[PDB]
């Protein structure tokens, strides 16, 4: 019946310094129902081991997750989350952008 | 702690 | 100032794909402390911040015994509300349930509620009293006229106002080094032209925590920007949040826009300028 479409915001932990350890973060939240698969690539290619919090949700009963995993990044590696949800026309691909 | 009764609907 | 002990407990049915899982986590303020899953061999409540690692076998026994009960009777619940909305096997479908207590400024006992939810949308809710029931719907009037049977708004009102609250202090003691440490937001402005005409101011709050946290851009000294870009208050990974906040403005007019932060880590208001 209701059915809320994720909101995607991809992120690094500290400000990225290229050569520096960090953890690359995609939050997904406003979401129903709870089903979601949220991945995290390397240029294109999806990292086989990250991992994310406990499944929660905010008063308007609406599900939040934080998936994460440690990285180092550089110029030329580019990052981005794809978010599968019943809500979406097909995966939904948000690059990186270390300015957001 | 979380509450030892349940709801049943 | 005000603390609250609350937990969020989540049951989807996966029709033809097992039973259905349960997920149950324990906050104090903004800092998960504890959780169940289901979705697991010989599942327990285990802990989730470095203050609860010291808890003993009591304690998790208890705990694992109240979740794995809770789960069974949410397991029921969900074929009941399928019988009562007159839904097939062939859906997947949730029910939610959020409970909490809240201390005032003073330490004591100032609010206590529970709630739940069906497929997303509000079914049955405990009354402010806490001994009596609202119901949306004809399906819900049920639950609420078996909840008065059980008598069950007295073991609710049991847990918020007694139980509830020993607890909350007691975790507000186990993990006070973190979870009544204030700590400040880092805050910083960026600025990118988008235009000849245009550029993007965006002021940072960074590492800060407890969650709740006011960032505006404010032009010419008062009021705030209209269209002010925000985003939602997000975690860092290590129980701190950031947030920003961004406007457009005409290239040269930098020095008209200041952010404002406000966060109960700062001494005053915190103000930046390009």
């Amino acid at each position: 019946m209701i059915q809320r479409t994720p909101k995607i915001q991809v992120y690094s932990r500290h400000p990225a310094e290229n050569g520096k350890s960090n953890f690359l973060n995609c939050y997904v939240s406003g979401f129903h129902p709870s089903d979601i698969e949220v991945d995290l690539l390397k240029n294109g290619e999806r990292i086989e081991k990250v991992e994310h919090s406990d499944l929660s949700f905010s008063k308007d009963w609406s599900f939040y997750l934080l998936y994460y995993t440690e990285f180092t990044p550089t110029e030329k590696d580019e990052y981005a989350c794809r978010v599968n949800h019943v809500t979406l026309s097909q995966p939904k691909i948000v690059k990186w952008d270390r300015d957001m | 702690v979380m509450p030892l009764s349940a709801p049943t609907l | 100032g005000s603390h609250s002990l609350k937990y969020f407990h989540t049951s989807v049915s996966r029709p033809g794909r097992g039973e259905p899982r349960f997920i149950s986590v324990g906050y104090v303020d903004d800092t998960q402390f504890v959780r169940f899953d289901n979705d697991a061999a010989s599942p327990r409540m285990v802990p989730r911040a470095p203050w609860m690692e010291q808890e003993g076998s009591e304690y998790w026994d208890r705990e694992t015994r109240s979740a794995r009960d809770t789960a069974q009777i949410f397991r029921v619940n969900l074929r009941t509300l399928r019988g009562y909305y007159n839904q097939s096997e062939a859906g997947s479908h949730t029910l939610q349930w959020m409970h909490g207590c809240e201390l005032g400024p003073d330490g004591r006992f100032l609010r206590g509620y529970e709630q739940f939810a069906y497929d997303g949308k509000d079914y049955l809710t405990l009354n402010e009293d806490l001994r009596s029931w609202t119901a949306v719907d004809t399906a819900a009037q049920i639950s609420e006229q078996k909840s008065n049977d059980a008598s069950e708004a007295e073991h609710q009102r049991a847990y918020l106002e007694d139980t509830c609250v020993e607890w909350l202090h007691k975790y507000l003691e186990k993990g006070k080094e973190t979870l009544l440490h204030l700590e400040p937001p880092k805050t910083h402005v960026t600025h990118h032209p988008i235009s000849d005409h245009e550029a993007t101011l965006r002021c940072w709050a960074l590492g800060f925590y407890p969650a709740e946290i006011t960032l505006t851009w404010q032009q010419d000294g008062e009021g705030h920007t209209q269209d002010t870009e925000l985003v939602e208050t997000r975690p860092a990974g290590d129980g701190t949040f950031q947030k920003w906040a961004a406007v457009v403005v005409p290239s040269g007019e930098e020095q008209r826009y200041t952010c404002h932060v406000q966060h109960e880590g700062l001494p005053e208001p915190v103000t930046l300028r390009w």
